[PDB]
């Protein structure tokens, strides 16, 4: 009893610590005295490798998820009479689960690797140690700004992601295989409704974007300083994201839809 | 210090998260659990919506079978803002719309110049009127 | 560099600013709230009547559904509805009936009006009320 | 080599603009009428009037006027048909399940279409067939 | 301008160039040669633990994550004609059609995709992989090898644990939940998916989507500076590089195969 | 080794009485937790879209299921098997079989009426009141002519 | 090195029984019988909505596909192969080959009729036959 079979140890005490870690390290990074004219040469720096750099992966795969949602719309409905309802399943999957759950897997892939990369590498050449030492906080210095420019890209990088899909489904669906454009857009513009796929696209996309910044800036915050402990923590980045996006997606969807 | 200061952190952190799936997750007024008795109940199952002049007033809880009548028995719930409803009271399965899920109605009669509390028993009853012998007492 | 920072960043606030005209245009939302008066009848069976159900005259919709209300002493549905200021001229003789748009739409409060003239105002009822009909009564109904 | 890298410049950009034709090769005025109908039916915007079968055009934006709460079926069609007779009219047609449905002197500018037809719902055809 | 923009499209043509001619040149001295099953055989199962058996963590308790989405998002618009017969089709057909295979790769290139470019690089700053080519076999055949057979055996593997998991994920918010009659939702499921179409067609898509994801994580962990940024910069690389891979060939199998 | 004793402890229980869910498919009612059934037979003429695993329902409430469509190689009849539970044994020998839609895909099932108090049910009998599936071909058809 | 070696095992046990998960319980694919079928000929003169893998009956239960539908072009007859197998080899000369659909929404199937005694055997022709439903037709009859 006093062995590993059922006091094992150092699972309740640990991997709790860390969540206190991340608490006081968000706490001390938001709380504070407004500097707005400090950062705010800090924000739009730091919006350029977050949000720009981010666009490039989003683009040119958002018409080839929205080419593959007008493919696959197509066959499946030959035989009930929905082809002028081609917009139906285009624009309602792309609102709806698809949108802020895709991009937000491409946010914790690029972004989300490379912030914590960005720190850690700060921790092993003692960046963040030797701008401690010189009477100013690293937590409000490089933590902060680097959190809200996360915070603000990805609904922004979202709609990007949602608008691209719809004209990634007008090519293969309106242009090819014969399907008039006034039929294909009177399923999409009075056919779905305000506040269950507009609204709702946002409010999901601003938790998701909390949720991989926090875990995307605590691995690089609370790393081993040495070669390993940066690539560690980058491939758990991708995987504690995954499994709160996707783990999320089934707590949101509880009030919402039905 | 390192352990003492990061260690009540998590504690009231992780029981926030926990406690806001709790909320989250629908996991949050009294009826007095009427009873009918049918034949032919149709698509009616747990957890089916019973309504009075088109708007929901409750649920039903279970469909349960007696073995010595073998009749289903509805475990209906209406709350406690509607009680003035006679013995005369009629009910009827509906469908929402065309293809929707079936409901029951209740068609109040015309009241005498009884109310139904706990362990009463809806008398009037009409089950669900399936699609094949209508057609089949029709065209024939 | 320093000047390709600063531009860049103004070309994705655009780019995300294009985009999401693009669902104020082409997707649900079209347009880019005046008050009105709230409407009071009483019916028999209102269907599947929800909240911000379309109230039209003809085809144009001039309102929306607040709420489902019920009466505590004879039990029956009172709904209530909101039409704009500019639709004002409305007689009494009006058939409050239950449509649905198509045939497996949502159902709409349709509504007619009918030629010491009293008019509607804020705040009166109707008595001419045509109820949604169910599916029962139909097939019932033409045999017997 | 700086000699090298400048000639296959202008030998990729000869392919780019090949591979850029195939995709932007897929990716008239309209004179306005007039119509009085009664009953729209759900009929809306930028909806397919097709008189004879082929479109012509489509509805402009709907609203009721003060006066005698009629709304306005006004229509956009182009400069391509134009011979049409003054004795024509407009019908409401329906097209699938969910209710979206479709349209089928000189009218040069300013036509009033007489003779109108409006959709019959299928609330008040079933009181004629039941009496 | 016409010597300087010419100079600077045409250096980024060869540096483009030469990455496909070291990539082809690395697979192609990792597979060919003489057979050596008796010495990789300990070699294989050792590499079969972190790239299959640590990747099944991200797999399972995320495919009740997937089912339980799709299988709610899929019933409440299926009320309206039938909610009997529902929830077989439309989930089990889309976790096998582009669902499924393109899922388990960005959960594959994340956490196996990511952790194979690190590896590598790691060993490659502190000197292993030209330690071993200067007293023995080079490690083209000898790391690189066991490592790229152990990642197309197990993301067709884990393909059927993410579609058997993802369909009893579905059988959670069907069954026991709001109800449909769960007989019906066996007899007819299987009338809608057969071989060729459904099954044998989700194992064409792993097969190929594992060759893709392998090559640039292995190629990324090879061509990487022996730096502690080249490590981190080539980890990033590898997760938009296999997901322009994933999703860019799913157009493509998409319009070959349906 | 002092705080790994009690305070560690408590989640071992909490993750354990957490570790159930409701599983009526994966492993506890499919094949270990079943209800004692009893085998019937009915003889019918058309099943229309009949397929395995139909419920057996008298007015809605399932009491059976359907284990599998055999056919006769001398007469060439459908064959069905019934699977009603013990828990419902008072069926009388005038009892009726008949098929019912409920859909619009062709999704029939099976809806038993009871009949009129005779002899109880037993394990391995055959009903021979019987009624055949409605067919929308013969449906039109008998209108017109 | 031993722990390396055994959640191997269970990772190839757990991905080999997800496989029996997909061909038993979500697919029938158990059994491949090597094809114990003989194949047919008819004649229609209109089959509505016959496509190929049509499965033709018997009271309901489903054997015997449809391999192959062509059109004769000598008078512009399609002939369709039925293809049941070599088990229920007792057919009257008396049937009958009519087109049914299973339900409202479903699949255009071939239900086949029992007569009342020539043995149909592989390579021969059904005589009597019967068309589809046609839907223009009946609506002009019905007024007429
Ligand atoms: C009665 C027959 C019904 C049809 C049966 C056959 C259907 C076959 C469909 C499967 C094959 C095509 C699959 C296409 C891809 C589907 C994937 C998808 O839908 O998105 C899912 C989730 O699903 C959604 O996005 C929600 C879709 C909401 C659809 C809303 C209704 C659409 C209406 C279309 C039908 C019109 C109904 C009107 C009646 C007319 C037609 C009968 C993604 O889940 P995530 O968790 O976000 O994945 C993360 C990793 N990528």
């Amino acid at each position: 009893l006093l062995n590993a079979l059922a006091s094992l140890g150092h699972k309740g005490i640990k991997t709790l610590r860390t969540f206190g870690r991340a608490g006081l390290m968000l706490f001390n990074a938001l709380v504070g005295k407004p500097e707005f004219r400090k950062h705010a040469p800090l924000l739009v720096r730091q919006l350029y490798n977050v949000g720009v750099l981010s666009m490039l992966i989003i683009v040119v795969s958002g018409v080839f998820i929205g080419m593959v949602l007008g493919l696959q719309g197509y066959l499946v409905l030959t035989t009930y009479s929905a082809e002028t309802s081609l917009g139906m399943l285009v624009a309602l999957s792309l609102l709806r689960e698809l949108g802020p759950v895709v991009a937000a897997l491409l946010f914790a892939g690029r972004a989300g690797s490379a912030l914590t990369a960005e720190i850690g590498l700060m921790r092993a050449t003692e960046q963040l140690s030797s701008m401690e030492m010189m009477a100013v906080d690293p937590l409000r210095r490089v933590i902060s700004p680097r959190f809200w420019a996360g915070v603000i890209s990805l609904p922004l990088l979202t709609v990007i992601f949602v608008a691209v899909g719809i004209w990634g489904g007008s090519l293969v669906g309106v242009s090819w295989k014969g399907i008039d454009s006034g039929f294909f857009w009177s399923a999409m513009q009075n056919a779905v409704d305000w506040r269950m796929d507009l609204v709702n696209c946002l409010i999901k996309s601003v938790v998701f974007a909390i949720t991989v910044t926090w875990i995307s800036l605590f691995n690089g915050y609370d790393a081993i300083p040495t070669s390993a402990g940066i690539s560690r923590a980058t491939t758990r980045t991708v995987v504690h994201s995954s499994l709160a996006v996707l783990g999320l997606d089934f707590v949101l969807t509880a009030l919402m839809f039905g | 210090q390192t352990k003492k200061n990061e260690i009540w952190v998590g504690i009231f952190l992780l029981a926030a998260l926990l406690a806001a799936l709790f909320v989250c997750l629908k996991a949050a007024e009294p009826t007095y659990t009427l009873y009918a008795t049918f034949d032919n109940i149709g698509g009616l199952k747990a957890r089916s919506p019973v309504s009075i002049g088109g708007v929901v007033v409750g649920r039903v809880a279970d469909i349960t079978l007696d073995p010595k009548t073998y009749l289903p028995r509805v475990t209906l719930e209406i709350e406690q803002r509607y009680n003035h409803i006679p013995d005369t009271s009629s009910l009827s399965i509906r469908t929402s719309g065309l293809l929707g899920e079936q409901y029951l109605a209740l068609n109040v009669g015309f009241e005498d110049p009884a109310i139904l509390k706990d362990g009463d028993t809806i008398q009037d009853t009409k089950s669900a009127m399936v699609l094949e012998d209508l057609i089949g007492q029709f065209l024939y």
